[PDB]
């Protein structure tokens, strides 16, 4: 199901809680949010402040808090106060550009990934009734491309231009309390490297943790998905794949990824937890002259419903500034072959 | 050198070729070019320009040359071809050119000109001028004027538009021109009318062709409608000419009465409205408006140097009307001020002098018969070392 | 600290401390805004666009701040200029005519770095806010070096506290570190220049 | 206005350092060779790549060793030496074929772009783009 | 020719491989936006360069980053005639470069013409359609230059013809 | 246009005004014209001393010297009788026109003034034409230099006349298209089995002259062979009219082959762009 | 620009929102007696061949309205005059036009009712269908000794060349 915003590119993309509402960045300097009224789309809010183009854009589903950053070196939390969103300055203290956002699970904290070669870990006190940060610095040597949050609020795994994916513990004390040990280390310290992949090769464009924490994957330039198990000494399993480059990854189950960009169409990806081996299972997007719904690069994916645990409907948004809605029960029926697991 | 530069100012509707230290151009064309209509051989070499375009048979004929539509840049290129070698005769690989382009001409119309001039004919050295410019350069021949200057409002009448231009130090203030659609064209459409409703005996496939010469051997400006028609209705006998032509077809004589056109012409400059219905501004009051959108502090040396060019702004006494009814309107606002309230007054100057037809012609002409000329041009060798952006910028000189 | 300010009219660079500002160690740049304002209609007049210096001073104004920007490395930036098309950009003028603006985009503001391009004299706002500092106290050189700010409209150039920032690490190797390469790399530089 | 000469940013203590550190059996390819066979001279010569070496001698030592095994192949035989590559294989190839591309003589090439052609029907698209984000080739 | 086709198909796989681009804001210069592989300053984000060689004249330089590519290409050129026809006919073209937006305004040394497409040319434009048009390129400009050829030569024969028919 | 022509327009259309006013009857308007023509011609059309009622057609040649050394000041008389006097300081030869004393057919001599530079060619070729006719074999040849690094060379052989041309391409591909068409005319009997024979050196003159005869990459030699039937008398006018506009001849076409290549250019650009934007969505 | 009229009087009395000017005339009607050498109808006449090819006229009096009325009123005798053979024959057509009931000011046919006042009432009504009538009887009459030449049959063309361009494009008889 493909729905055309503008023929340029959607930036990044967010949904509400409900997923009435999906706001989009419209390769500009500002965020869109629309809804649906029926069976069509209908602009419902502009939000203006960013004086570059906006990068990254999440949705906090309970607080109902919208945070984006741009290029600006700037991020925004906006909050809704009767039919208008209104903005907060959050200052990053970075001098280059950011790149990414994303909210924890538990909502009292956002990291954004940026090309001062660091990820700013953003938590508001409420003694001085402002945003404050702290820098995740070592070992980072390049832009931070993607970011994605453990359930558990603390490990935050990241990926950037230095051929890196990797897991920090985004501790914070005065907002959380003691994490409680996870497969990925005992000792969570604020900034503590918790895990490094081991190539040197392809920038790593999107990461993504299982629904419980246990497995991270990541997609590199290099044609490649990765799968690193912390039940198995954070054993990493890689595949090459014959076609371009995922610029985004996701969970559909504990076993289960679904990835996109290039192609400019989804493909699913199994993890076979005996063997540690990742396995090909399918082009998701069976049918300008191009066979598939998205016309450019699909830059990110998001689960609309069921959780990384069990995905039924999710989300693709790409450059072409399309946005389309997958059914994972559906495909499953086009495709007697499908696997999931 | 022994040998002088290549002068060549295109039109809309005529071409002046010439050598420069001539005072006028030794050739003006039609600036139009008759092809034959998958090119192979020498079929490109197979057409005429000029006169020898307008009337041939089994060519089709084309004025890749306006204000308008787009340049054809074949077309003006091979049009060029003959200029050189046809009818200037000149090895261009010997001859420095001065070349003229409209103002508001772009930068990379100027390269494409350079490509042509340097690639194609491989001329020495280059210079691409603004006509407005040197219609003021032509002004300097005036007994008018004592000192020279680059600063003035150039009212650029041909065939087809008329403009105002303002100039300060040698460049054009391209925001502030102004365009008026009476020109000489319509003066004749006007003429041909007022002969349809009066006359008889007019070949009608030659109805142009009179009005057009009456236009030429009788028309002037007056300075008064109604007490110009009552002399006419007065003094008939020596104010009411005749005008006689040959049937192309038949070969006998016409004979016409030839009167109140003669003023009436020329008089749409000053009341546009007479026939045009959606134009009504005087020439008067667009001059007044474009000196009046300029900068205050270059107003007034505006105003002291209103210079003529083309062949519409010939008629006796264009710039003495203009001069007048300019001063009419500049003076009477002066008066609201004060009333309202000692504004110094204005100083209004019409130049009118002998090279008006083709002051730019002239203007170039003399300006490439001086050693500054060779010192601002591009020289091949600068083309080929820094390339063609060299010919977006041309250095004004000659004060 | 340090809070390089440039206007419409004039730059200043006025040293503060704990309390307060200290004019000895303040200094003025005779380059601004307007200065740069008609050498892009120098640069654009060049580019064959003849726009008028009183006429049009407006519309290039805002041509200069909606294009221009501040070069890091010129040698680079000339290559792309002369190279590429990558920094050609159109831009719409009041009467309706389409102009491509690219090289005068980095061109102009460069006037701030090199006076002399504007025929005047100085060493550009870099080696000014370099003297500055290194003339004064030095038990707070080490701080001034991440205490100078800007403000004043003439600051916002993209890339402004980057090209700053090389500057100052070229002249500290060269006038401080006499070339010790081995040694720059703790010289600690820290440009403010704020969101508002 | 020296101190612009100097390219701060050489020594800019936040930038980027790859991590580096310190080839096949000639003599095993040529006795291949000699033999007729060629699909295990292209294994052999397939082994052991200079991936971490830093002087270009070796790396181009290899390059040849592979160059020339792949001109010794006769054209109907090519697709079945590529199919019996495993998918590393087909990867390493390409690397080399790209490579051959860099010193062409006598239809070098012209047999090349039939390697070329054989190795991407086999690896994909995906095995050119592994050629270009390698960091040790 | 029996290696025309095997060359524009190996150059249009690496074309696929190498126009995979992003917008990406500059890691060295504040507010910055420029193309990787042009200012070089970020050895990370560029890409292995590669070269496609038909014979030991004619070959495709592929230079990549995270934002652009820089395509070479070294032009077929048989004899004089050819060698100065391709000049000219590259030179005009590269002059528009503004119109022709996908073209650098000179040539990478050893190359006849060189190509320059952003992040945001693959962004306005179908990357696969920008893939068929260089390969179109190449093999326009081959046909053009023999057509030119053929065209001096033609009208080299009518004028040498008409000058000694008349004696 | 393909043969350039040999008369000056701006010569016959500047006297022909002049002389249909004058037989009008109308009053003399001053003429002061100063213009060029190929190889460093210049001309000056003037009233000597102010008198409108006489006009003047001047031309200055720098190498007249050489071309009256072979007949010039003989072969201009015998044309224009009366009408040519003591040279204007600045030219070699005038020609002078009384208003008040004008010949029947004024078409005539407007026809022969266009062509004064043409007939300060002819003598030279005349000479050796005559040359050969007579069988006066041996004689030193013409050496003209009708520009200043280009030389022409004119010898009378038993059998046949040849004119040698060393011209310059200062544009290094010119001389690439150059070569085009003087293969061309190398193979030319291959159209008119009786038209004279071209010979082409590129760099290096004939062996004959290999005197101080020019060397280098951008020159290069194109001999004539001109036989009886070219150069009697029955066809020397027309020949002589066609020799001496050669090295322009050839000069020119290369310049309007390189304006045609241009349209090419234009065409396949302007297609190139079409498919360009047909790439958008 | 345009001639207007320079009889406008402190003491100018109004039929509408037209000036009652003096004329000098035996024809009936409610127009002043006019002492000076020339009136408003010598006027419109002097500067009919003029303003006839102006499209726009700026109103500045009530004269102006008055001078508009009978400029249009001369194209209509034009209209007539055209079609005449004798100066005699003329005159007669001139009583006759100059009788017939032309559109006044509020009614439609009458062009400018935009510009012109309506009657008010009866009397203004029948007073100013008098002036209009008074005006064109004399303007008729005056036109003839100036359209025809000494040489009967003559409506001299330099007077029939403008039968048909309208001032500020408008027509009493439209
Ligand atoms: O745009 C320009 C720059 S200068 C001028 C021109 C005049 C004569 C020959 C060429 Br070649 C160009 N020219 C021009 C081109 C066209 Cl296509 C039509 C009219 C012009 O004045």
């Amino acid at each position: 199901a493909y729905h055309s915003f503008l023929v340029e590119p959607i930036s990044c993309h967010a949904w509400n809680k409900d997923r009435t509402q999906i706001a989009i960045c419209p390769n500009n300097h500002e965020v869109h949010i629309y809804e649906k009224s029926g069976n069509k789309w209908v602009q419902v809010h502009e939000l203006k402040e960013h004086n570059g183009q906006v990068t990254g854009i999440d949705w906090a589903p309970d607080s109902n808090r919208i945070v984006t950053c741009g290029t600006d070196r700037n991020a925004y939390v906006w909050t809704l106060k009767g039919r208008t969103w209104k903005p907060t300055l959050v200052i990053l203290r970075i001098n280059r550009a950011a790149r990414c956002v994303r909210w924890a699970p538990n909502e009292k904290k956002f990291a954004v990934g940026s090309g001062s070669r660091v990820i700013s870990i953003c938590y508001f006190e409420q003694e001085n009734d402002w945003w404050v940060c702290k820098h995740i610095k070592k070992p980072i040597r390049s832009t931070v491309l993607s970011l994605d949050w453990h359930p558990n609020s603390v490990l935050l795994a990241a990926g950037s231009c230095d051929f890196k994916c990797r897991i920090f513990s985004a501790y914070i004390k005065e907002v959380e309390e003691r994490p409680a040990p996870t497969p990925w280390g005992s000792k969570m310290p604020f900034g503590e490297l918790m895990f490094e992949s081991s190539s040197s090769c392809g920038w790593v464009h999107g990461v993504c943790f299982s629904a419980n924490g246990s497995r991270v994957a990541w997609v590199s330039h290099d044609s490649t998905v990765c799968l690193a198990d912390a039940d198995k000494k954070m054993a990493v399993a890689t595949l090459a794949s014959e076609t371009l480059p995922l610029l985004a990854v996701t969970f559909i189950t504990e076993s289960s990824l679904v990835a996109a960009g290039h192609d400019c169409f989804p493909v699913l990806f199994t993890y076979d937890s005996a063997a540690g081996k990742l396995s090909f299972g399918g082009r998701l997007d069976v049918p300008a002259g191009l066979d598939s719904l998205h016309k450019n690069s699909v830059s990110q994916i998001s689960v609309l419903s069921g959780g990384k645990a069990k995905c039924s409907q999710f989300c693709t948004t790409g450059m072409d500034g399309g946005m389309s809605i997958w059914d994972v029960r559906s495909l499953e029926s086009a495709l007697k072959d499908l696997k999931i697991v | 050198g022994r040998l002088p530069a290549c002068v060549v100012d295109c039109g809309t509707g005529y071409t002046k070729l010439g050598y420069a230290g001539n005072t006028e151009p030794q050739f003006i064309i039609p600036s139009c070019i008759a092809i034959k209509e998958v090119m192979k051989g020498v079929d490109d070499l197979d057409f005429f320009i000029g006169d020898e375009a307008i009337e041939k048979p089994t060519y089709a004929t084309k004025w890749p040359i306006r204000h308008g539509i787009v340049e054809d840049w074949d077309l003006m290129e091979r049009f060029m071809e003959q200029v050189i070698f046809k009818y200037l005769r000149a090895e261009p690989e010997d001859h420095y050119f001065l070349l003229t382009e409209p103002p508001l001409n772009t930068p990379e119309n100027r390269e494409y000109t350079a490509e042509i001039m340097f690639e194609s004919f491989n001329v020495p050295g280059l210079y691409i001028a603004v006509q407005a410019v040197l219609a003021l350069a032509a002004s300097w021949t005036s007994r008018q004027v004592g000192e020279r200057t680059l600063t003035g409002t150039v009212i650029d009448s041909g065939d087809g538009v008329t403009h105002v231009i303002p100039v300060a130090e040698g460049y054009v203030i391209g925001s502030c021109i102004k365009h008026i659609p009476i020109a000489g064209r319509d003066i004749t459409y006007f003429i041909q009318q007022l002969l349809r409703d009066r006359e008889v005996g007019i070949p009608p496939e030659q109805s142009l062709e009179t009005a057009k010469a009456v236009k030429e051997r009788y028309s002037y400006v007056c300075p008064d409608l109604v007490k110009e028609f009552n002399k006419y209705d007065t003094d008939g006998s020596k104010w009411i000419k005749q005008y006689t032509g040959i049937n192309a077809i038949s070969k006998k004589e016409f004979s016409i009465d030839v009167g109140y056109e003669r003023f009436l012409g020329p008089e749409i400059f000053f009341h546009p409205e007479f026939a045009n219905p959606d134009f009504t501004q005087p020439i008067s009051e667009v001059v007044d408006e474009v000196i009046q959108n300029c900068p205050i502090d270059v107003r007034r040396p505006l105003y002291k140097n209103i210079v003529l060019s083309g062949g519409s702004t010939m008629f006796r006494d264009f710039g003495r009307r203009l001069q007048r009814d300019l001063k009419r309107t500049v003076d009477a606002r002066l008066k609201l001020s004060e009333e309202l309230s000692k504004p110094k007054p204005i100083d209004v100057q019409v130049i009118t002098h002998h090279m008006q037809r083709y002051a730019v012609w002239f203007g170039g002409s003399m300006l490439a018969s001086t050693p500054e000329f060779y010192q601002v041009c591009h020289t091949k060798k600068d083309y080929e070392e820094i390339g063609p952006s060299i010919c977006r910028h041309n250095p004004v000189f000659g004060v | 600290g340090v809070v390089v300010d440039s206007g419409d009219g004039v730059t200043h660079i006025c040293p503060v401390y704990e309390g307060f500002s200290l004019p000895h160690l303040t200094r003025r740049l005779d380059i601004a805004g307007r200065d740069i304002t008609r050498y892009l209609i120098k640069l654009l007049l060049l580019r064959g666009y003849a726009f008028n210096h009183s006429a049009d001073f407006e519309t290039v104004r805002m041509i200069k701040e909606k294009l221009c920007y501040v070069g890091y490395n010129i040698e680079q930036e000339q290559k792309l200029a002369l190279e590429t098309t990558v920094l050609v950009e159109s831009y719409t003028l009041p009467d309706g005519r389409i102009i491509k603006v690219g090289g005068e985009r980095f061109e102009a503001p460069e006037a701030l770095f090199q006076p002399h391009l504007i025929n005047v004299e100085g060493v550009g706002v870099a080696e000014l806010l370099f003297n500055t500092i290194q003339a004064a106290d030095i038990d707070t050189r080490s701080e001034f070096y991440k205490h100078i700010v800007l403000s004043g409209g003439s600051t916002m150039y993209p890339g402004l506290p980057s090209r700053l920032e090389r500057e100052l690490k070229q002249l500290y190797l060269e006038r401080v570190l006499k070339g010790d390469v081995e040694k720059l790399s703790k010289f600690k530089i820290r440009i403010e220049d704020p969101p508002r | 206005a020296r101190f612009r000469k100097v390219d701060v940013g050489e020594y800019d203590e936040n930038k980027f350092v790859d991590e580096e550190d310190g080839g096949p059996d000639e003599g095993e390819v040529d006795s291949c060779l000699r033999q007729g066979n060629m699909t295990a001279a292209l294994q052999a010569a397939l082994k052991n790549p200079p991936i971490n070496t830093k002087s270009q001698a070796v790396k181009d030592r290899a390059g040849s060793i592979v160059l020339k095994v792949l001109i010794s192949f006769k054209a109907n035989d090519i697709e079945k030496a590529v199919q019996s590559l495993d998918k590393n294989g087909v990867d390493l190839l390409m690397k080399y074929i790209y490579k051959g591309f860099e010193s062409p003589s006598d239809n070098s090439s012209a047999v090349l772009l039939q390697w070329h052609e054989k190795a991407l029907a086999a690896g994909g698209v995906g095995s050119i783009v592994r050629v270009l984000t390698a960091r040790k080739t | 020719t029996a290696t025309l086709r095997p060359y524009l198909s190996a150059v249009r796989a690496t074309l696929q491989a190498a126009l995979c681009l992003e917008n990406f804001s500059s890691q060295v210069v504040e507010r910055h936006n420029k193309p990787e592989v042009e200012v070089r300053s970020s050895k990370e984000l560029l890409l292995q360069p590669v070269t496609i060689s038909r014979n030991e004249k004619e070959k495709v330089l592929i230079e990549g980053s995270i934002n652009s590519v820089r395509v070479s290409i070294a032009v077929k050129q048989a004899d004089e005639i050819e060698k100065i026809l391709c000049h000219k006919f590259m030179r005009f073209m590269m002059m528009r470069a503004e119109n022709f937006f996908i073209l650098r305004r000179k040539p990478v040394e050893g190359y006849d013409i060189s190509f320059l497409i952003t992040n945001f040319h693959t962004e306005q434009m179908y990357k696969h359609k920008l893939v068929d048009f260089v390969i179109h390129f190449m093999e326009e400009i081959d046909k053009e230059i023999s057509e030119m050829k053929l065209s001096v030569n033609a009208r080299a024969r009518i004028v040498a013809e008409e000058f000694l028919k008349n004696f | 246009m393909i043969l350039l022509e040999v008369n000056n327009r701006i010569i016959e259309e500047t006297l022909a005004l002049k002389f249909e006013n004058a037989a009008a009857g109308n009053k003399p308007e001053a003429v002061e014209v100063t213009f060029a023509d190929f190889d460093g011609v210049l001309y000056h059309i003037s009233n000597p001393n102010g008198d409108k009622t006489k006009v003047m057609v001047s031309i200055s040649l720098k190498f007249y010297k050489e071309l009256q050394a072979h007949g010039a000041d003989e072969l201009l008389k015998r044309v224009y009788g009366s009408y040519l006097v003591n040279p204007e300081s600045g030219y070699n030869v005038s020609l002078l026109y009384d208003l008040e004393n004008l010949p029947a057919s004024k078409d005539s001599i407007v026809h022969q003034a266009g062509m004064l530079k043409r007939n300060c060619f002819a003598s030279v070729f005349e000479k050796y034409f005559q040359f050969q006719e007579e069988g006066k074999e041996g004689e030193n040849r013409a050496v003209i230099h009708y520009r200043d690094d280009e030389t022409m060379y004119v010898e009378s052989k038993k059998d046949r006349v040849t004119v040698v041309f060393s011209t310059v391409f200062k544009d290094d591909d010119d001389v690439v298209i150059g070569k085009v068409f003087m293969q061309e005319f190398k193979e030319g009997r291959r159209a008119s089995h009786t038209a004279p024979q071209v010979l082409f050196s590129h760099r290096e003159p004939p062996l004959e002259l290999k005197t101080d005869a020019a060397v280098g990459d951008n020159i290069g030699y194109i001999t004539f062979v001109l036989f009886p039937r070219h150069t009697n008398a029955s066809a020397r006018d027309n020949t002589i009219n066609l020799i001496h506009t050669f090295r322009d001849y050839l000069h020119y076409h290369i310049k309007c082959s390189k304006a045609y290549i241009h349209t090419r250019m234009r065409a396949k650009t302007s297609d190139f762009l079409k498919v360009l934007n047909r790439a958008r969505p | 620009p345009a001639y207007h009229s320079s009889l406008m009087d402190p003491d100018t009395k109004l039929i509408g929102n037209m000036a009652l000017l003096p004329i000098r005339s035996q024809f009936k009607g409610p127009a002043p007696r006019e002492t000076k050498d020339t009136d408003i109808v010598d006027e419109a006449i002097y500067y009919f061949k003029a303003n006839v090819f102006f499209k726009n006229y700026e109103i500045k009096n009530e004269a102006d309205r008055t001078l508009i009325y009978i400029t249009l009123y001369i194209s209509e005798c034009l209209k007539k005059l055209q079609k005449c053979n004798s100066k005699s024959q003329g005159e007669k057509e001139m009583y006759t036009l100059g009788i017939t009931n032309f559109p006044i000011p509020g009614e439609p046919g009458f062009p400018l009712n935009a510009i012109y006042a309506k009657p008010a009432n009866k009397q203004e009504d029948e007073v100013m269908r008098a002036y209009l009538q008074q005006l064109r009887q004399e303007t008729g009459l005056r036109l003839c000794e100036k359209v025809f030449d000494p040489q009967n049959d003559k409506p001299s063309k330099w007077w029939t060349c403008f039968v048909k361009r309208q001032f500020m494009n408008k027509s009493l008889s439209g």
